[PDB]
């Protein structure tokens, strides 16, 4: 079934714009959505097929206090995305309240696309955590979608924000987003501003314009995470299939990222694999261990080599895995696209469930716990107090996220077979 | 020669320890798939991943080891043997007779490399530490490191330059078969593999060396986790070593690249004159 | 070879054979399994071939399969099997790809028969995996509305772990078939065929690709014993499909009434806690015996694949036991 | 067996900067760390392998009150060394105290590299004894490393300070460094400023800019001491094997240096060996005797000749040593690298355990003993007094180094079987 992407908030809209543009050039599409004359791919899932042959994306664009939504409109690609579905604070509470009054018109825009498509498998949100308007509005829309579509699944390309710690309420906003995300999202793929900023400092000298350049980094991961679906293959020919192996237990659904040629700008499979397990290739910042690992490779890969490449990674014992029941590294192969450069003829990505990401969640919980005692930034803005007089959703969120922090470390232990 | 005469030791440093934890186990308890994957991996890891025929090496076992040669349960450094694959074209020069002996050369040369690093490992653990050990370990190490500088730089690279030279100036394939068997018999005989009693005295020296490192490492582990047990072993081991070291030089002085061994083993006149035989 | 390559296109028929009769496209098959569930689950003794043909037509239009030469797209046809007694459409349904003309000499009556055995196997373990993904669709799609109830999680957790362990075994075997029976065999066939000159090297070689798949898969008369044990796993998967649902429509049933019990308020639910506290032990022991039975079969299966040839059994055994969860006395 | 080098202090940072640069040109590496297009070596131990062949040295650069760490950064080779691991008095006590507050972040930088590498054979330290900041910080870091990594062996290419005797506390600083170095260092390679300055006066007219030119001399020895490791050879690939033979007794862990063509800018093996045993080729400034010796060669060397050459020095007896042991000498032949000049087609050095180096240790102990009585420079700086009110570590150091001075001369005697 076709995937509908609910890109929301200024930050989320910017990564969402970069992702559709990335699949514009990668696929046979021009800036006016017209089939390219120069042009073997499954474009049905991501791109609606129009009567003018415009490959309109199934993308929902939500604007709040719009500034970067106006810049998106003055672009050569304005015609490419024309489902004609764009509808008009820095606080999580401020975003949640604004979303509630306009919920029905934004929700009808969701319906239109659902009716238009032959079918709708899942919702993929370019969400921004502690995103000012992006968070709060995104949590609320996350709660409505599951109730209306119980059968359908929700994924979130959360750009978890770590900038070395401006938002003084950033921990409070993030705390609330996760509670909704832990109980109302089937999958989540985690990214980190600092981890990518550190990569940007590593691969390039770019430091001050970190947000503009890092977009491209987020994009390469986001196009890549879907390439097995966007191009046909013998296995993983549906979104849920990739999502099943990566998230074993319903509560623990946060996925780490990595890319072998971060500098993609021959290499044997045996090599692109080990390069990935190394921690410079990772883009995320008591014993600790992965729960299950998966990898996808797109290039000139001897199909025969992968049958022995898995054994090669097994001998180096580079990775420590889960201890209760069985789990294993999974090897997958896809086709690099023609037209665009074939540099780094072999180039890979990995999506993995790792207990280290618990540490990033605890750091915002640490900032919040410190901030909660001080009550330095309760906002006490009438919106904040009137929306939350008890201020007990933050405590409800604190216990829910602490259960998650606990559940992760329980995973490390030998008895997750017992309740965790 | 890259895998049989150990010119590429880069590969051996990486391969040795990566398989050793398995090698220390005895036979019938060792899985050829595990060793095969480990060598297959080590070969990719080494800087020697540029040779076209690298795939040929295969891990096989030598039954009875040097005993079959004119315990079997013992394995690891003990039962390791490489084997190389050749098709009909060049099989006619590099054959069973040729590769039975290249392997038999590599095997003896493996122990000298393996037990030199076991003596090196016991010296790392020690880094109050009575010197009883430091006297005997300095004796064995300076004796062996010198056997391996004689074997690799007094016999092998010498004769191999004879083979590469004469195979450049043959004009027939019954004369190339002459040089190939000529180089191989020369390196086998000039080296101590060719002795009437086959230098079992060298084997007895290597048995006391391994027994020394075993207990010495075990004791240093035991004391961490005093001389009535340690210095007792130190004195007896040093006394048996000095006896066999002198027996080796004495039974090698009877022969007359002949004395370049003993003249070197006592370089700067150490133990050069101790006891004149008879 | 120049006039059979163009006028009769032996090249395009063997190229698209992998794609459609060996599930090489996959997309087409997953779309086909999606639309063709209700008729196949229904006893097909009432079903007939015309309905299957018509659904396949629109199914081809749905997938990128329609973007191909019309001739190969037309040759494919649904084939009924013997109408097995007391059966469901799932047990008796296989594509044929009827072929006639000069291309017949390369693809003979012996060739289409051996492909149908491959298809009989691949349909079973392409469904059984799409059944376990429905299971995980359900476990994810039922727990998201039971976030209020704290009493259930315990039996719910025991159902999730066994479901996860099952997905580890079938999903990995799916990869072993993907890259160690249908990628290395096809690579071997292609190079030996496209470098050939005598048409006699294309026949006696193409049969080798065929007679190597039947031995790297378990369809040979000798690997049949290991398939017989594999059937038990292919049984225990749908066994959980009946163990899982029978609990929710019973457990979830009380929750709907609890909303209606409070909608009455807007002592009966103390007797519902009574049926809960007596139902937890029986469900617990039933699921426990299921996990032990599954462990007892999968461990005997892994110890069943001891070396006979080792050409294709060592690279699956490693895959099923990676991380040494098994062979460490489980 | 990847080996990390902990280059520390301004003087130590100067010789690590050059040593890595020397292996940049010698190996196939450019100033940006990129594989050279013009380019058979074992670059694995010394150089980390990045995905796009950016072979980055595993250098740990420690700075303190930085000035020349800034000049290292403004260089064409700044990109070549980018593990992105550089972290911000003339007294030994002043250096030791500064190191203690920052010990955990500098130690995490050690951990990162240890985790990143497949394995860690050893650590290499570049520093000057009485190096102001370099000493004291270097002694403290020497003590932490052995406790954390007992297996790991730390080797310091010590820049022992001999300038004809400005630092008025130089003997006190050096005295303390050796006590740590005698009990907490697995091996030490000794070099001398005066010995090299005398060589500089001999080979060249350079006198006033002694430090800049002598850097090249220390480098040629440093690159050379590792060449058996950096290029595969029949024996001496591992660092442990290379050193163990040189030091027979743990305590006597100090090695002497020499180079046959000091003016490397044909020659038979018989010649290059005799030349080395002569004392002009040596770079270090009652009977006395080398404990054990061993020769290193890299050039167009015939293989039949070295044995005749070994036998020649046996008859020449140019260098004399008489340990009660049979330590004798060892031989080594290695490949000179292509690309760089092949001048002095046969070029080599010698490492020699010698009891003469005891005399250099006693001379600083002599300056210190004279200085201790006067108490002319007790510093009495509050850092010095507060850190050391008893001033008894200097006396603890004096007995430990005197034991070392005694042990050496005991080695000369016929009975080092009995305690020396
Ligand atoms: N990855 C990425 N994140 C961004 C970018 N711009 C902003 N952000 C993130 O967006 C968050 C704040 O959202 P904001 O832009 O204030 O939303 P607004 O309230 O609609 O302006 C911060 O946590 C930033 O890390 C970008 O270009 N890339
Ligand atoms: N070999 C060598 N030694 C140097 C050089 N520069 C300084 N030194 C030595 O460094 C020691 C003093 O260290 P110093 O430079 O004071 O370290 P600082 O405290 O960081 O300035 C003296 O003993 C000098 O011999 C150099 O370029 N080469």
């Amino acid at each position: 079934r076709e995937i509908i992407t609910l890109q929301l908030g200024q930050c989320g809209n910017q990564i969402g714009f970069e992702f559709w543009k990335q699949l514009c050039a990668e696929h046979g599409i021009s800036p006016e959505g017209i089939v390219e004359e120069f042009a073997t791919d499954r474009k049905d899932v991501f791109f609606y097929q129009a009567d003018d042959e415009h490959y309109i994306p199934r993308a929902v664009l939500l604007d709040l206090e719009p500034r970067v939504i106006h810049s998106i409109l003055n672009s050569p690609y304005a015609k490419l995305y024309n489902p004609e579905n764009i509808y008009l604070g820095n606080n999580w509470a401020s975003g949640f309240s604004q979303g509630e009054k306009i919920h029905e018109d934004i929700f009808d825009i969701i319906d239109r696309e659902a009716d238009g498509s032959d079918s709708l498998e899942g919702f993929v949100l370019c969400h921004s955590i502690a995103g000012g308007t992006g968070s709060g509005l995104g949590s609320y829309l996350l709660e409505r979608l599951n109730d209306r579509y119980p059968k359908k699944l929700v994924q979130t390309y959360s750009v978890f924000p770590n900038q070395d710690e401006d938002v003084v309420v950033q921990p409070y906003n993030s705390l609330l987003t996760l509670k909704r995300l832990t109980q109302n999202a089937d999958c989540v793929v985690v990214l980190d501003n600092t981890a990518l900023n550190r990569i940007a400092t590593d691969r390039l000298h770019i430091q001050n314009p970190s947000f503009s350049q890092i977009n491209q980094l987020v994009s390469t991961i986001m196009s890549a995470s879907t390439t097995t679906l966007r191009y046909p293959g013998y296995m993983n020919n549906d979104l849920i299939g990739l999502i099943a192996s990566l998230i074993p237990t319903p509560r623990l659904h946060f996925l780490m990222t990595g890319y072998t040629p971060l500098t993609t700008d021959k290499t044997t499979v045996l090599d692109v694999m080990r390069r990935l397990l190394q921690p410079k290739n990772v883009m995320v910042s008591t014993n600790h261990c992965y729960i299950a690992i998966l990898n996808i490779i797109q290039g000139e890969v001897d199909p025969t080599q992968v049958h022995k490449s898995l054994q090669r990674i097994r001998e180096r014992k580079l990775a420590n895995f889960i201890p209760w029941g069985p789990a294993s590294i999974q090897v997958a192969l896809s086709r690099k696209s023609p037209y665009l450069p074939s540099a780094h003829r072999v180039s890979g990505l990995m999506m993995a469930n790792h207990t280290s990401i618990s540490s990033l969640f605890e750091r915002t919980c640490r900032q919040y716990d410190k901030l909660r005692k001080r009550e330095a930034f309760l906002e006490q803005f009438r919106k904040e107090d009137m929306f939350k007089d008890n201020f007990d959703e933050m405590d409800t969120s604190r216990e829910i996220v602490q259960q998650l922090i606990d559940e992760y470390h329980a995973a490390t232990r030998p008895d997750y077979i017992s309740w965790g | 020669k890259r895998y049989f005469l150990m010119d590429q030791g880069d590969f051996f440093v990486h391969f040795m320890d990566l398989a050793e934890e398995e090698l220390r186990k005895p036979v019938e308890d060792i899985t050829p798939p595990r060793l095969e994957a480990l060598l297959e991996l080590a070969l990719r890891m080494s800087t020697a991943n540029t040779d076209p025929f690298k795939d040929d090496l295969k891990i096989d076992l030598m039954p009875h080891d040097l005993i079959t040669q004119l315990e079997l349960a013992l394995s690891g450094l003990e039962a390791f043997s490489f084997d190389y694959i050749v098709k009909w074209p060049l099989s006619l020069i590099i054959n069973r007779k040729a590769l039975t002996r290249y392997q038999m050369l590599f095997r003896h040369m493996f122990y000298c490399k393996h037990v030199e690093r076991q003596l090196c490992s016991v010296w790392i653990s020690n880094k109050q530490w009575f010197a009883g050990a430091f006297t005997l370990r300095q004796r064995m190490l300076n004796f062996v490191q010198n056997i391996q500088y004689y074997m690799m730089f007094e016999v092998m690279e010498p004769t191999w330059h004879i083979l590469e030279k004469n195979l450049k100036s043959a004009s027939n394939i019954d004369d190339v078969l002459g040089h190939h068997t000529g180089f191989l018999d020369t390196c086998l005989k000039d080296c101590m593999l060719t002795n009437p009693e086959l230098l079992k005295v060298f084997s007895k020296l290597m048995s006391v060396c391994v027994m020394f490192t075993n207990c010495m490492q075990k004791f240093t582990q035991s004391m961490k986790l005093l001389v009535s047990g340690f210095e007792a072993t130190i004195n007896k081991f040093d006394k048996n070593f000095s006896a066999h070291l002198l027996d080796l030089l004495a039974r090698l002085s009877i022969y007359s690249g002949m004395a370049s061994v003993i003249s070197r083993l006592d370089f700067n006149g150490f133990y050069t004159e101790r006891l004149e035989r008879l | 070879l120049d006039v059979l390559n163009k006028k009769y296109s032996l090249l395009d028929h063997m190229q698209a054979m992998r794609r459609y009769l060996l599930l090489g496209q996959g997309d087409f098959i997953r779309h086909l399994m999606d639309l063709l569930k209700p008729e196949l689950v229904r006893p097909a003794t009432t079903l007939y071939q015309h309905n299957l043909t018509g659904i396949l037509e629109t199914a081809v239009r749905a997938t990128n399969a329609q973007f191909d030469s019309p001739e190969i797209l037309r040759r494919l046809d649904v084939r009924l099997l013997e109408v097995s007694p007391g059966d469901t459409g799932w047990d008796v349904f296989s594509l044929d790809y009827h072929v006639d003309g000069p291309i017949a000499t390369v693809f003979t009556r012996e060739c289409m028969s051996h492909y149908l055995r491959v298809f009989n196997f691949l349909w079973r373990a392409k469904r059984m995996e799409y059944i376990l993904t429905d299971i995980r669709k359900g476990h994810m799609c039922n727990a998201k509305l039971l976030r209020n109830m704290p009493e259930f999680s315990g039996v719910l957790h025991q159902c999730h772990i066994l479901a996860s362990e099952m997905v580890h075994f079938i999903h990995q075997m799916q990869y072993y078939i993907t890259f160690e029976v249908l990628e290395c065999s096809w690579d071997e066939l292609w190079n030996k065929v496209q470098q050939a000159q005598d048409l006699d090297h294309i026949i006696a070689a193409h049969e080798v690709f065929l007679d190597t798949i039947i031995s790297r898969c378990l369809l040979d008369s000798d690997s049949r014993a290991l398939l017989n044990q594999l059937r038990a796993v292919f049984d225990q998967i749908i066994e959980l499909q009946n163990a899982q649902d029978a609990i929710y429509r019973a457990a979830l049933e009380e929750l709907q009434r609890r909303l209606q019990f409070e909608e009455k308020k807007k002592e009966e639910e103390n007797k519902r806690i009574g049926e809960f506290k007596e139902s937890i032990p029986k469900m617990c022991s039933q699921l426990r015996i299921l996990t032990h039975f599954y462990q007892g079969i999968v461990q005997q299966f892994l110890v069943l694949l001891t070396t006979s040839s080792d050409e294709s059994l060592r690279f699956l055994s490693f895959r099923l036991d990676f991380n040494e969860h098994y062979k460490a006395r489980e």
